[PDB]
């Protein structure tokens, strides 16, 4: 009934489902976020920061009192033939 | 895409064409057999490689041979 | 032969399905098929079930090409109906395939060109050979 | 192919022989004449009934001449039920073992002994007659099929009158059948068994017919029978309540349901099926047009609905067969779970060997039939689905959003699989690393099945409150503080539900959902698919459509039944395992003088069935010791069949992991060796077809697998129970 | 079958007499075979000329090592 | 042959006694004169008999106390393999020769496959006994026991 | 009556043949059980 | 291990796993090691001892030499 | 010491899997 070689888009599911909403905005509080979230918006630079943020994992394990790394002590079993 | 070939050992029974669901083959005027026809493979781009054509061939061993080569969406038979 | 071309035609009655086009159509390709019915009949429709055929030009859009032929080969049987389908593309364009020659591929026609015909006969193929090609040229 | 002329034609390859049997019963492929088919299957049912009738005759006959039933009757607690005897040839006689009663025979698990005691049967004389009566019936049934195919075959119009058939089957067969049996109970079963429970001895029991003739003998007990006029015609009915009651629970001396209740049950069931029998329209006005009523239901969601169904279910056998197989199988399953929880036979629950094998047998039969529903449902789509002539609309939409249903069901299985099997892999890992606090256990982070525990709680407090007439509970698994102990064995006991019980139920949720997925996917996409737009033209049983499209192997609806067949095995196989361990661990056992109960495995289910290693050790490795140590004893055959099944099973993997292209090329070399020595058969040897190799594969897999547990279980409970 | 039937004396237990003949041919004095390196007169064992044989023949008749174990049905 | 004959065996002799005692244990609960009685006692005599026979015929018996067969070809133990083996090949050939003789007779004329699925031709004219002398197939070998179509 | 014979001449023939073979073998074993050798 | 090849278990390497519970670290502490280790079943101890390796220092020099051999490859 | 390295043996998969992903989609 409605196929138009002119517009190939409506013909296909090209249309954004009504879930799209191109409406206004949100409060001015954004002016704050835009200021402090800027260094993480660069990409690639952020890729690196997070990977080198893996330096946290090293720091957290080099220093860790309560993970089972001690026997605590025992007298070991010989044991099948010593 | 897939590579299909026809051989002069054909007898022009046209069953390979009727078997194809994508329309990869067709009949051709020729002087080699009594039917004076021969299979042709012009549209290999639409070939999916299912070998339905081979299972209709009556020649002692196939006159039409499908050689599965590079894969494409059409050959992969994808609808998405 | 001159391709007839398709402009606008009504679609057959159906009501919807989940086997229709999806994204591929938008960005790669989609195939449409046209056939004329002497009666508002009922046909199976692949990728779904039950659709009324309609009477008139009848235009349907599908994907994979094969879906169109399946319908077309069922359309030629059961009902004595002629049909034709094309590949739409995403930016207009007019590629018309099948019948093409205007006479069915199974029926021998006068000027087609062989394309990939080997006059050697099978079993007489060679063995490689590190050079380009496989020997079934 | 005897059935078809071209098929019969001539044999050129061995494939002809395999085809001949494969399509022997495929009646709708031999003719397009619906009447001819219907006539064929109707006669086939007679031939079936003859075989099962003959089957029954042999069970009664063997019970008479080759059994120690009489011996078992006087001492049911520690006499082993045994029918059939083995001739002393090539060392066979070892299978004849001590079963008590001074008799040498193989211990049985069919449960006929418990059935016969309930029926009030006392002598081999009585069993002898019933065997002959069955044979006489077998002669009739076989003759009846010959008469209705060659002499007087019904019209298609005859079979199509479904209304008349419905009315009868759920009234003439069900109602009067229940009623007729209800009479035998209170006149024969109840009187005689009442004596048997008083330790009177069978030969000292009067003959059943003496109870019927003179009321005197039957009236001294159950004194409601005393009145000749009977209070029935007075319509007070309160007086009758002595021979029938709503007591429920379990008799503490015989361990079965009170026959005092089953008689009342059938009395109700009978007329309930007699009334419901008067529903559909026939000839004398009063009744329903099922065609009309079906049409009435329609909906904003369904649009036209059910319209046209009556046409479909009156012209397509596969449609009716699928529905029937789906529920007859489902019925067999609920039968298994009702006979274990509510033991209906005298000295049945006490006989642990019979109960395990009864529950397990019904689970497989029920499981198989349901899988068969998938097949014929798919066969209907390929062979009988025609929108032009028989549109439904319900079927439509379903086909319309079929990519939706499967995709969702696909997700649920992944959610279930993770949230079932994953928990076990969690527990297996936390226990191996030495941290049981972490595991999903009753001792650690517990996942209590409070919903199931709540339903059981209300069943316990049901008698008196929401069930005044009920003196006791429905089943003692819902009892609370009750305990029945027949002999030194425990008949039944309240079954607890813990975190270990939460996991296993979620595994059954899983296995069933996946089995549904595989089967349902094959039915909907039986005709068309994005991959194969014309699958319906390839048929229902075809191997493939070539290596094209990346590979289209097992796209057939047949192959979906093939894949779902293994999964139905995987499914039940773990239900029966759940049953076996739970009953042995928390129910079955011996009760002492003080009242202390010791179970067979000693309550190790709760903390050891939460681990995979726990099933592999505390269950398999532990409970196998019987089967693998049965050599030189009466259970010798089970040990062999245990090994024999492991073989036919690994033998299946040969067919399943390979293809026929290899085999055909191998045969070529073998045919050459034959041609050299003039020993080449004119019927050229061919490999099995692609589809047959799958059929051969799954059969042996199921056989070897099923058979292997059979020997597992039957060796376990006999040596222990 | 017979062990199931409780009759292990009906088994087919073929003695690997060919292989046991090889073992005796190596120096094992088990079995009554009288073959090379364990026989009564031959060019083979005396070709030992001490050296390997005395230390090695000690090793073959060791009931502890895996050097030529005892074999059967 | 570290085995010492079943006669001077203490294990194989002990094994006999062990088996019959277990059988005797079973008849104690049935009371003689009864059916399960003979069946047990009949089993016992067969047990004694087979143990008795094995010692007669030789049979070496290992340390385990069970007879071990010797297939080396030793004349002392020919009855353990060679003589039954000769008997097998005889019947094995006989079957082979009769079967081959059948498919050959069928091939000329008729529909050959008809005879294969259905053989309402029994031993043909009289083909079975032809196997009584199969070994004379050695003389069929010097002529045309094999077809010359493929290789030699 | 030609018909019954043929009927008995299909794969059933195999059952009859193997039943006859089994009977022979079993009876042989009755007269000579526990045979581990041919001693004559 | 060298000082008593009969009654000591060779050590492949140490174990370091955060998922290990205390009973795990417990059970795997063997061969006179300060922490949980794996009992070597590759027979490298017998091989290295037989060819003449007696100290840890010797083992290190071999590791360095192989690391160097790995480079020139 | 040995409690610093098995994690970089797990930082490495994070790095490797990320890099390879970029390589294969390019
Ligand atoms: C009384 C003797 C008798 C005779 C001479 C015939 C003769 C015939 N019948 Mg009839 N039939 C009979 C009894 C008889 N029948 C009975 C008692 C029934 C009711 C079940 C039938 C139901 C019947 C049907 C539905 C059909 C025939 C047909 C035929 C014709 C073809 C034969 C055939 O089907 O192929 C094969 C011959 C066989 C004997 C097949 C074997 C089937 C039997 C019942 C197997 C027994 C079950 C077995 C024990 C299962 C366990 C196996 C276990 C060992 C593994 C032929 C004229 C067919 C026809 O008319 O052709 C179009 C046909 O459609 N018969
Ligand atoms: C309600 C009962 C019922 C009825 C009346 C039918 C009827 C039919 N079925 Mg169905 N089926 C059923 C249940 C039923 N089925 C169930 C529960 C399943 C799931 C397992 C199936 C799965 C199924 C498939 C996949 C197919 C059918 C097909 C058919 C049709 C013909 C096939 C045929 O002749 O059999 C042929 C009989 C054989 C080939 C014998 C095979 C050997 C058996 C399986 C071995 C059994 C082992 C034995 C029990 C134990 C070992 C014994 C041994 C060691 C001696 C016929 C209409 C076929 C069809 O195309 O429909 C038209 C088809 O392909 N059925
Ligand atoms: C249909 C189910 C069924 C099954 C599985 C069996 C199975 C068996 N029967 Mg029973 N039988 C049956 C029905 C059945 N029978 C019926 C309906 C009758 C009444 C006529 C009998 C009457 C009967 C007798 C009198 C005997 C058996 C015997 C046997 C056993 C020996 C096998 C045999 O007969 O030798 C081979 C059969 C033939 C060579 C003829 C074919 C075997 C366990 C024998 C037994 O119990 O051993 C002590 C025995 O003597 N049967
Ligand atoms: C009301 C009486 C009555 C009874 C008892 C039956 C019983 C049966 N029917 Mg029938 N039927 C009836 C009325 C009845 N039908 C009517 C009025 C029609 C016409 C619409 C039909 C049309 C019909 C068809 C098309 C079929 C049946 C079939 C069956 C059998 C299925 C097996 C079963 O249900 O379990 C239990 C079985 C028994 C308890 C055996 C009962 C022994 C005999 C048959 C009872 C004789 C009655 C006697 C005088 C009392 C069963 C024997 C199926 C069958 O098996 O085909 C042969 C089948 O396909 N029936
Ligand atoms: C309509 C009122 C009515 C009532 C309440 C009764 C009640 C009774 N009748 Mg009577 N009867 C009646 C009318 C009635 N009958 C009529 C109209 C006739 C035919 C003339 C009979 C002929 C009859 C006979 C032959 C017998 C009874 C008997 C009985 C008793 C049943 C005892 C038994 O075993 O059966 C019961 C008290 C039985 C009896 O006498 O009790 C011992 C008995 O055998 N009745
Ligand atoms: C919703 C759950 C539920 C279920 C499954 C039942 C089921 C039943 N009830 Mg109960 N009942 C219920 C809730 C329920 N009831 C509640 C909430 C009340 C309080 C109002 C009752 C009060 C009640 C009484 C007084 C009786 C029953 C009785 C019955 C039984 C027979 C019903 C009947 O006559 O014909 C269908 C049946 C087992 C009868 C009985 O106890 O059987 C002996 C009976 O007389 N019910
Ligand atoms: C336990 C499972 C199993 C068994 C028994 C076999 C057996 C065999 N395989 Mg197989 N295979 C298997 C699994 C198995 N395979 C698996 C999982 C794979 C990977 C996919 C393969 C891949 C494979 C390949 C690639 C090949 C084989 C081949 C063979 C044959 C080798 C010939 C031989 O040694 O003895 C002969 C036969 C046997 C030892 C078993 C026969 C079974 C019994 C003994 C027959 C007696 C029947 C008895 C009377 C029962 C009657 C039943 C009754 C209902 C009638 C043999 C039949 C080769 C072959 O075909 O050589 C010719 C070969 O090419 N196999
Ligand atoms: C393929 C390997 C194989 C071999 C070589 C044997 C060999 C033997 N078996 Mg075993 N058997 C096997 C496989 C094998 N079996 C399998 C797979 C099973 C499981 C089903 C069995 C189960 C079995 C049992 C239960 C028994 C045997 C017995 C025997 C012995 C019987 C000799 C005999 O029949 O008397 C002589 C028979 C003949 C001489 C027949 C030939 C004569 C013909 C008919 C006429 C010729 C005229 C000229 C013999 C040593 C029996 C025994 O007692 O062991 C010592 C016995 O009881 N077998
Ligand atoms: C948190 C605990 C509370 C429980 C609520 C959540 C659990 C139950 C799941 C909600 C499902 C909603 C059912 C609506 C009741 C319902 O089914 O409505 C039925 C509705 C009615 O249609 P009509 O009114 O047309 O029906 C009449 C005619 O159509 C037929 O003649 O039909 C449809 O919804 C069509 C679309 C199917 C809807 C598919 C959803 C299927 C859910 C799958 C889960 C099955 C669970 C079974 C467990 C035993
Ligand atoms: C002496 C002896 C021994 C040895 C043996 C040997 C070592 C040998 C050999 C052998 C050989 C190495 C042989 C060979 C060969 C060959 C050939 C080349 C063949 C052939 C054949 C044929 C040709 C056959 C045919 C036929 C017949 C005649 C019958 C039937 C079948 C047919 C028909 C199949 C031992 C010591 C062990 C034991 C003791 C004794
Ligand atoms: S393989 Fe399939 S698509 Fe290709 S030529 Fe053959 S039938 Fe056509
Ligand atoms: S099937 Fe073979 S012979 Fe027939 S038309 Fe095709 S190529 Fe020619
Ligand atoms: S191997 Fe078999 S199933 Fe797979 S593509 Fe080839 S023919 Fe089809």
């Amino acid at each position: 009934y409605f196929d138009l070689e002119d517009i190939g888009n409506t013909t296909g599911q090209w249309d954004l489902y009504g879930s799209d909403a191109p409406s206004p905005y949100s409060p001015l509080q954004s002016k704050f976020f835009e200021t402090f979230a800027a260094p993480f918006t660069k990409r690639g630079l952020l890729l690196k920061f997070l990977i080198l943020g893996g330096g946290s994992t090293l720091a957290y394990f080099s220093t860790t009192a309560s993970g089972d790394i001690l026997p605590i002590v025992k007298g070991p079993q010989l044991p099948p033939k010593l | 895409s897939h590579s299909v070939k026809i051989y002069d050992t054909c007898i022009g029974c046209t069953q390979c064409v009727r078997a194809c669901p994508t329309d990869v083959l067709e009949m051709i005027p020729w002087g080699g057999c009594k039917a004076k026809q021969i299979a042709s493979a012009p549209r290999t781009e639409d070939c999916v490689g299912c070998k339905r054509c081979e299972s209709a061939c009556p020649t002692d061993f196939l006159s039409v041979r499908v050689y599965l080569w590079h894969e494409t969406t059409r050959s992969m038979g994808l609808a998405y | 032969t001159p391709p007839e071309l398709d402009p606008n035609t009504p679609s057959p009655i159906f009501g919807g399905s989940t086997g229709g086009l999806l994204r591929k159509a938008q960005v790669e390709e989609f195939y449409v098929i046209t056939w004329e019915s002497p009666k508002e009949q009922i046909f199976e429709m692949p990728t779904g079930g039950a659709a009324i055929m309609r009477e008139g030009p009848n235009l349907l859009k599908l994907a994979r090409k094969e879906q169109c032929l399946a319908l077309g080969t069922r359309l030629r049987s059961k009902y004595k109906i002629k049909y034709q389908f094309y590949r739409v593309f995403p930016s207009g364009e007019v590629q018309y395939l099948h019948p093409k020659d205007g006479v069915y591929p199974e029926k021998v026609n006068p000027g087609r060109q062989g394309v990939g015909v080997n006059f050697r006969s099978i079993g007489k193929n060679v063995s490689p050979i590190e050079v380009k090609f496989t020997g079934k040229q | 192919g005897h059935f078809s002329r071209t098929i019969a034609k001539g044999p050129d390859t061995t494939t002809w022989i395999w085809n001949l049997h494969a399509d022997a019963h495929d009646f709708d492929s031999h003719t397009s004449d619906l009447e001819e088919i219907s006539r064929k299957v109707f006669s086939a049912h007679f031939g079936q009934l003859s075989i099962i009738f003959l089957w029954l005759s042999g069970m009664y006959f063997h019970g008479a001449r080759f059994s120690n039933y009489e011996a078992w009757l006087n001492d049911p607690t520690h006499i082993r039920p045994s029918a059939q005897v083995v001739w002393p040839i090539v060392g066979q006689e070892i299978l004849n073992g001590d079963v008590g009663g001074g008799f040498r025979g193989i211990q049985i698990t069919s449960g006929f002994f418990q059935i016969w005691r309930a029926s009030g049967i006392t002598s081999e004389l009585q069993l002898y007659c019933t065997a002959i009566g069955a044979l006489v019936f077998a002669g009739l049934m076989l003759f009846a099929g010959w008469f209705h195919y060659h002499k007087a075959a019904p019209k298609l119009a005859w079979f199509q009158d479904v209304e008349s058939m419905l009315n009868h089957h759920l009234a003439g067969l069900l109602g009067l059948g229940s009623l007729s049996w209800a009479r035998h109970q209170v006149h024969v079963s109840l009187p005689i068994n009442q004596f048997l429970n008083a330790g009177v001895d069978p030969k000292e029991i009067p003959l059943p017919h003496e109870f019927i003739l003179n009321r005197d003998l039957l009236a001294q007990l159950y004194p409601s029978f005393a009145e000749g006029a009977t209070p029935f015609f007075t319509l007070n009915w309160s007086k009758y309540a002595d021979f029938l009651t709503f007591r429920g629970g379990l008799d503490p001396l015989t361990g079965g349901l009170w026959l005092t209740d089953i008689a009342h049950h059938h009395l109700a069931i009978a007329i309930l099926f007699l009334i419901a029998g008067h529903m559909y329209r026939t000839n004398w006005g009063i009744g329903h047009g099922i065609k009309d009523i079906l049409e009435a239901h329609k909906g904003p969601f369904t649009g036209q609905g059910h319209k046209g169904l009556y046409e479909i279910l009156t012209t397509s056998w596969h449609a009716q067969l699928s529905i029937n197989l789906a529920m007859l199988g489902s019925l067999t399953i609920v039968v298994a779970q009702h006979m274990y929880s509510m033991p209906p036979y005298p000295y049945l629950a006490t006989d642990y060997a019979t109960q395990l094998s009864l529950f397990t047998h019904h689970m497989w039969i029920g499981g198989f039939l349901i899988v068969g529903a998938a097949a014929h449902a798919a066969i209907f789509m390929v062979r009988d689905y025609d929108p032009t002539t028989r549109y439904n609309d319900l079927l439509d939409r379903v086909l319309r959003h079929r990519d939706a249903i499967i995709s969702h069901l696909n997700w649920v299985c992944i959610f279930l699989g993770f949230h079932s099997f994953g928990l076990y892999i969690h527990n297996d890992t936390m226990s191996a690393l030495g941290r049981p606090q972490d595991m999903f256990s009753d001792t650690a982070i517990q996942l209590q099945p409070v919903f199931a525990q709540w339903i059981q709680n209300t069943h316990a407090l049901a008698p008196g409150t929401t069930a005044p007439g009920a003196t006791a509970s429905t089943s003692l698994t819902w009892g609370g503080g009750d305990l029945v102990a027949v002999g030194n064995k425990v008949a039944l006991l309240p079954i607890p539900l813990g975190t270990a019980d939460f996991l296993v139920h979620h595994i059954h949720a899983f296995t069933i959902h996946v089995t549904v997925l595989i089967l349902l996917k094959g039915v909907l996409f039986a005709r068309s698919s994005r991959l194969i737009p014309d699958k319906a033209n390839l048929g229902f049983r075809f191997p493939c459509d070539g290596p094209g499209r990346g590979g289209t192997c097992q796209v057939s609806a047949w192959d979906h039944v093939f894949l779902g067949l293994f999964w139905m095995y995987n499914s039940i196989s773990v239900v029966i395992f759940h049953f076996s361990w739970k009953m042995q661990s928390d129910v079955w056992g011996s009760i002492n003088d003080q009242g202390v109960v010791t179970h067979i495995t000693g309550g190790n289910f709760a903390q050891s069935s939460i681990t995979i290693n726990g099933w592999l050790r505390d269950f398999l490795w532990a409970q196998a010791s019987q089967v693998i140590q049965s050599y030189g004893s009466s259970l010798s055959a089970y040990g062999l069949f245990f090994l024999g099944a492991h073989f036919v099973w690994a033998f299946s993997l040969m067919f399943l992991f390979s293809g026929r292209g290899y085999w055909q090329e191998l045969i070529e070399s073998i045919v050459w060796a034959h041609n050299k020595l003039k020993v080449a058969p004119a019927t050229q040897p061919r490999a099995l077809s692609i589809v047959q190799g799958r059929a051969v594969g799954v059969t042996h897999y199921l056989l070897g697998g099923i058979a292997t547990t059979w020997a597992f279980f039957l060796a376990r409970i006999i040596a222990v129970g | 079958v017979m062990l199931a039937f409780g009759t292990p004396e009906k088994q087919i237990l073929i003695e690997p007499i060919f292989a046991q003949w090889i073992q005796s041919a190596h120096g094992k004095t088990s079995y009554g075979f009288d073959v090379l390196l364990s026989s009564t007169n031959s060019p083979a064992l005396n070709a030992g000329r001490s050296i390997w044989l005395p230390g090695w023949l000690n090793a073959i008749n060791e009931n502890s090592n895996s050097l030529f174990l005892t074999i059967g049905p | 042959s570290g085995l010492t004959p079943c006669k001077e065996s203490k294990q194989f002799a002990k094994r006999e006694k062990q088996s019959i005692k277990k059988l005797e244990s079973s008849l104690k609960i049935y009371a003689a004169d009864s059916a399960p009685a003979l069946a047990i006692n009949a089993t016992i005599e067969k047990t004694k008999r087979r143990f008795d026979n094995y010692a007669k015929q030789g049979l070496l018996c290992g340390a385990d106390g069970l007879p071990h067969l010797i297939v080396s070809g030793d004349q002392r133990h020919w009855g353990e393999f060679i003589t039954p083996g000769i008997l097998f090949l005889y019947i094995a050939g006989w079957i082979g020769w009769v079967g081959r003789s059948y498919l050959i007779a069928i091939r000329d004329e008729k529909k050959p496959t008809q005879k294969e699925i259905i053989i309402d031709v029994p031993l043909a004219s009289r083909l079975v006994f032809r196997g009584f002398s199969w070994p004379i197939a050695a003389y069929r070998e010097l002529l045309n026991g094999e077809l010359v179509a493929k290789d030699v | 009556r030609d018909l019954k014979t043929y009927l008995s001449v299909a794969p059933v023939a195999s059952t009859l043949w193997f039943a006859a073979l089994a009977g022979l073998l079993i009876e042989i074993n009755r007269l000579f059980p526990d045979a581990l050798t041919f001693p004559f | 291990w060298v000082q008593d090849p009969f009654h000591v278990r060779p050590i492949a390497h140490a174990i370091w796993d955060p998922h290990f519970g205390q009973p795990a670290v417990e059970a795997f502490t063997r061969g006179g090691a300060l922490g949980p280790v794996n009992n070597a079943y590759s027979g490298v101890y017998q091989w290295w001892y037989t060819i003449g390796l007696r100290t840890n220092e010797d083992l290190y020099t071999g590791a360095i030499f192989l690391l160097f051999l790995s480079f020139i490859s | 010491p040995s409690l610093f390295v098995p994690l970089v043996g797990l930082l490495f998969p994070a790095v490797a899997m990320a890099s390879l992903f970029l390589h294969v989609e390019k």
